[PDB]
């Protein structure tokens, strides 16, 4: 169980740390969170109390580093950082944790909803996407452009998530416009699973990480990438059994977790009730559809 | 963006543009079965392009073997709009080919984007007007002419006949979605203003009679008339 240690909180935030939040005020005796479970990615994000504007954070995996948080009064942000002397560090979380200045990752020990909404995100994948190599953690704001939404301005800030676009020649053979068009089986499984991604287990990573950018920074980009990648997948009429069963378990924790005051801009209702009801998998999300009826019948 | 009443002139401009109207594709006949169930029988159709500049019509005549064996064949005529406008395209020179196309319903846009990918410099528009163009199929002989076809056929038409020799695009396009509303409100009474004396004859090269200046000022009064005359009767006004 490792440790993001703070080296103080000078301006008053709300921090997150995955799915839950805790508020620190200016100046409160703050040195970071404890106890947080090795084997899975994290997210470590901040919204400061006086610009409710601007959600930002960081993508992290304790097992890559000793990563700390300091605030930088320069560019008026809290930074990741890595503390390279694994003994500087160490010594430094001790006294820390013998002060009881850390707030522990509240953990329910019968809870899997951070492993259920990160299964197959990993981070040498994020890296990918959020392209800045000197770190091995990944900075996301709720400002933050994709390359698709470029396409249509600064390239080193961007997210490069996988380009998805019905109405393309790489979407459509040439002589098969109408099938294609209406049966994106070809696009899912062999431009984009079988060429691009590789296996459907990255497919879902990518899927997985937009939602979550969408959900924890508002960020619009990653909220069109995840309806594409699920409108993807039930606009085709051939999908290998055991991705239809794994995306059925995926959609259902991201609708479980997600607020439900933030349901009117987070969900696209014409990609849902399409997928839900019209798609060739209309009847292959029973549990999705199910928590989407009993909790959001307003948007269906 | 969608052709309307504001940017109506721009039909005339010199941008090459063409008009797709798909209503005529898939043309069926309902029918009781032995049974006593219902079943369609289809007819041949035709696809409807139109240079309103110049009057050009590309006739793409659908034949009824088109259907055969197929399912969901209004969802499938959209996509063989698609798939022989695009045809069409390719077949022209680059220097004849559309800057626009401006489809008669909105639901032929997905279909016609699709299968003009390779076209990525041919705007394909939608249009808020309600333009009548259904109506193609109670001029006699394009009527004739598909139904006598036997096979797929491709038939070039001026349907301006020669009228741009005396008055402008704008005039022409006037006078034909005129008739073409007319003949779409109430066709009896459209053809028998057009067809009452059978000494004013058509050239045949033409579709509409030889109408002087005059008797065209005349025909059109009598088209805004029947027109009206339908608009109160519909609406009780
Ligand atoms: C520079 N700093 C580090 O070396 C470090 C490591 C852990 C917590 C806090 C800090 C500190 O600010």
């Amino acid at each position: 169980m490792n440790t993001v240690p703070f080296t103080s909180a000078p301006i008053e935030v709300t921090i997150g740390i995955d799915q839950y939040s805790f508020n620190v005020k200016e100046n409160q005796p703050f040195h970071g969170i404890k106890d947080i479970p090795i084997g899975h990615v994290h997210v470590i994000h901040f919204q400061h109390a006086d610009n409710s504007s601007m959600r930002y954070g960081y993508w992290f995996d304790c097992r890559m580093g000793n990563f700390y948080i300091q605030y930088d009064p320069k560019d008026g942000l809290y930074k990741m950082m890595e503390e390279r002397d694994g003994a500087k560090f160490e010594n430094i979380v001790h006294n820390f944790k013998e002060r009881q200045m850390m707030v522990s990752y509240p953990k329910i020990d019968e809870d899997d909803t951070w492993y259920n909404l990160t299964e197959f995100v990993q981070m040498d994948k994020i890296r990918k996407i959020v392209r800045k190599d000197e770190n091995q953690f990944s900075y996301v704001d709720s400002s933050m452009t994709t390359v698709q939404e470029n396409e249509l301005s600064d390239p080193a800030h961007s997210l490069n998530y996988t380009v998805i676009n019905f109405k393309s020649r790489e979407a459509i053979r040439p002589g098969h416009e109408m099938e294609d068009f209406l049966d994106k089986s070809y696009y899912l499984n062999t431009v984009m699973l079988q060429g691009i991604f590789k296996n459907s287990s990255n497919y879902f990573g990518e899927l997985q990480f937009a939602f979550l950018n969408a959900m924890f920074f508002g960020n619009y980009g990653s909220s069109l990438q995840w309806h594409a990648m699920i409108e993807l997948i039930c606009s085709s009429a051939t999908v290998p059994k055991h991705m239809l069963d794994k995306l059925d378990e995926i959609l259902y924790y991201q609708i479980k977790t997600l607020p439900e005051q933030y349901s009117d801009i987070l969900l696209n209702e014409r990609v849902w009730n399409i997928c839900l009801y019209s798609s060739f998998q209309k009847n292959s999300l029973h549990n999705t559809e199910k928590i989407m009826e009993n909790k959001y019948p307003e948007l269906l | 963006g969608a052709m309307n009443s504001s940017n109506y002139a721009e039909l005339f401009n010199n941008d090459i543009k063409l008009f797709v109207d798909d209503t005529n594709v898939y043309r069926v006949t309902v029918h009781k079965t032995f049974e006593g169930n219902v079943a369609t029988k289809a007819i041949n159709g035709c696809i409807f392009t139109l240079n309103p500049k110049t009057g050009h019509l590309f006739l793409k005549i659908i034949h009824t073997s088109v259907w055969a064996g197929q399912k969901r064949l209004s969802q499938l005529a959209k996509w063989k709009t698609a798939e022989e406008v695009s045809a069409l395209v390719r077949s022209l020179p680059k220097e004849e080919q559309p800057k626009q196309i401006i489809v008669t319903r909105k639901a032929m846009l997905d279909p016609l984007e699709v299968h003009m990918l390779d076209f990525p410099n041919i705007a394909i528009r939608p249009t808020e007007l309600r333009l009548p163009f259904s109506a193609a199929m109670s001029i006699d002989k394009l009527s004739d002419v598909v139904m006598k076809a036997t096979e797929p056929q491709m038939v070039l038409f001026n349907i301006y006949d020669d009228w741009l020799d005396r008055i402008s695009s704008y005039t022409a396009f006037s006078r034909l979605t005129l008739l073409l509303r007319a003949l779409k409100t109430n066709e009896e009474s459209a053809k028998m203003i057009l067809l009452s004396d059978p000494t004013i004859t058509i050239k045949s090269y033409h579709l509409w009679p030889s109408f002087t200046d005059e008797q065209w000022i005349t025909i059109e009064s009598q088209m805004r008339d029947l027109i009206l005359t339908e608009y109160g009767r519909k609406y009780n006004v």
